[PDB]
């Protein structure tokens, strides 16, 4: 059997958030990725490649509540 | 005679210590890249439990985890199944060597 | 013990001898601070025997043995120099930029 | 609530080695002479036992490889300081780890 | 397995040619029987290992 694998070669050190607390005390969590901060704006990136992209309903899972250590971000009512 | 294994027992204990500590701390290799309690939340939510109840009762979930670990630890007393399975291996080897 | 070996078993000349966890080793140097990830002569309980050929550049005027008694350690963990607590609410993690 | 229960799985056994000649003919030269005409029974016993022990060693290395495949740790980790995350205590499950 | 045809197993010789060309029919049976027993034991052990 010949197995092919994805191998990373270069790395970067990023500060990430595992969830966000929105207005109405709602929550979002990233769907196989992390929330990063670029130019004082929250953003999404995948976990196996560094590529910032806008937060939309494809990247997140919505929650009618918010966890006790999600990061408070009232600026976001984005796409 | 009985030969020693090629890896010692402190080595295997270090391997399981590494595998346990890889789920708690912030590379999170053995916990799908998310923190531990978030992994427990998503895993319970995949059974049909809503996110509101899990966001409310996080302290009770952590207390039940601590209680289950303590009940595991205080329970290796003479009627366990795992201790019987461990001692059957040693008894069988000693019986074969004496026979 | 090496006293039992050099007294009640052998009486022939042996310059290299030392006691170890596995027993008495002859014709080998004690080098258990050194580690080996792939060995061909595995002795048990985490140790191994390596073979070091003395070549032309390192002319051993004072003699040694070409056999070294080293530590067998076949598996490791990758390490990062990141932090284990939150740096102001966020976690410090390493993400690939090329593959 | 949350329930917990444990389970043992056996992955190894003791590694028995046998000196065939000392077992059969203890210290006597006439017995060793009579056993020398049986040829290759003792060598066959030793070779089968070496095969069994090699299988034991291979499975031990496979278990250890499964445990350690793909885990990346922090170099600043210390099980004296770090034994707790999110009010869950893991001190009874961690051994010693860290550079001290 | 082929090396078991050259053990004596307690007989005077491992070759049946050298037994049958040297002994009486009543005294060749005692020598042939030991070779038969040793070779059947070797075949039994081989079949168990397979
Ligand atoms: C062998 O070397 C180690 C360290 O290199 C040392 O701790 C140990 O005592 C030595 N053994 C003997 C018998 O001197
Ligand atoms: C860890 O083990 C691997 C096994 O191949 C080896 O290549 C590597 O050099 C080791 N690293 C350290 C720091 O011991
Ligand atoms: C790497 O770790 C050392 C201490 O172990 C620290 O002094 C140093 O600043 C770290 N380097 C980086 C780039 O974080
Ligand atoms: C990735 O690596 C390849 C070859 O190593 C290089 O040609 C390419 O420019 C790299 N890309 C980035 C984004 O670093
Ligand atoms: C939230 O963060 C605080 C800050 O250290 C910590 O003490 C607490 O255990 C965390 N709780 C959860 C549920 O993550």
């Amino acid at each position: 059997f010949i197995h092919f694998s994805y191998k990373p070669t270069s790395f970067k050190t990023v500060l990430v958030s595992p969830g966000l607390c929105l207005s109405g005390d709602r929550g979002i969590a990233p769907k196989q990725g992390y929330f990063i901060k670029q130019n004082d704006s929250w953003m999404f990136t995948g976990s196996s490649y560094y590529y910032p992209e806008p937060i939309s309903d494809k990247n997140v899972v919505f929650m009618n509540s918010c966890s006790v250590n999600f990061t408070k971000a009232p600026f976001i009512y984005l796409n | 005679k009985v030969l020693p294994p090629i890896l010692s027992e402190t080595q295997i204990s270090g391997y399981t210590t590494a595998a346990t500590v890889a789920a708690m701390f912030p590379p999170w290799s053995a916990a799908a890249g998310v923190p531990f309690s978030l992994n427990v939340q998503y895993r319970i939510n995949g059974l049909g439990v809503t996110m509101d109840v899990l966001n409310k009762n996080q302290k009770l979930i952590a207390n039940a985890f601590n209680k289950a670990l303590l009940s595991i630890q205080n329970g290796f007393t003479a009627t366990n199944s795992a201790l019987a399975k461990i001692q059957s291996v040693v008894n069988a080897n000693a019986q074969a060597l004496n026979s | 013990k090496c006293s039992y070996v050099l007294n009640n078993i052998s009486f022939i000349s042996q310059p290299f001898y030392f006691d170890s966890y596995l027993g008495c080793v002859l014709n080998a140097v004690n080098l258990t601070s050194y580690s080996v990830s792939s060995c061909d002569l595995r002795m048990g309980s985490g140790f191994c025997i390596d073979y070091a050929l003395p070549s032309s550049g390192s002319a051993s005027r004072g003699i040694s043995s070409p056999y070294r008694f080293v530590t067998f350690e076949p598996f490791n963990v990758s390490f990062v120099n990141d932090s284990v607590e939150t740096v102001g609410g966020l976690f410090e993690i390493q993400i690939p930029t090329n593959f | 609530t949350i329930a917990g229960h444990e389970e043992f799985i056996q992955t190894s056994s003791p590694k028995v080695t046998i000196d065939c000649s000392a077992f059969v003919c203890s210290n006597y030269a006439a017995c060793h002479d009579l056993l020398s005409e049986y040829g290759t029974f003792c060598d066959n016993i030793n070779s089968i036992l070496n095969e069994v022990n090699d299988l034991l060693d291979i499975t031990q290395l496979q278990v250890a490889n499964a445990l350690m495949q793909g885990v990346t740790l922090s170099s600043n980790l210390n099980t004296n300081l770090h034994s707790d995350v999110d009010n869950i205590d893991f001190k009874s499950l961690l051994g010693c780890l860290g550079s001290q | 397995l082929l090396q078991q045809l050259f053990n004596k197993f307690g007989a005077i010789s491992s070759s049946l040619q050298e037994i049958l060309s040297r002994l009486d029919p009543p005294e060749a049976q005692v020598q042939i029987d030991r070779l038969i027993n040793g070779r059947l034991t070797a075949l039994n052990a081989y079949v168990s290992q397979q």
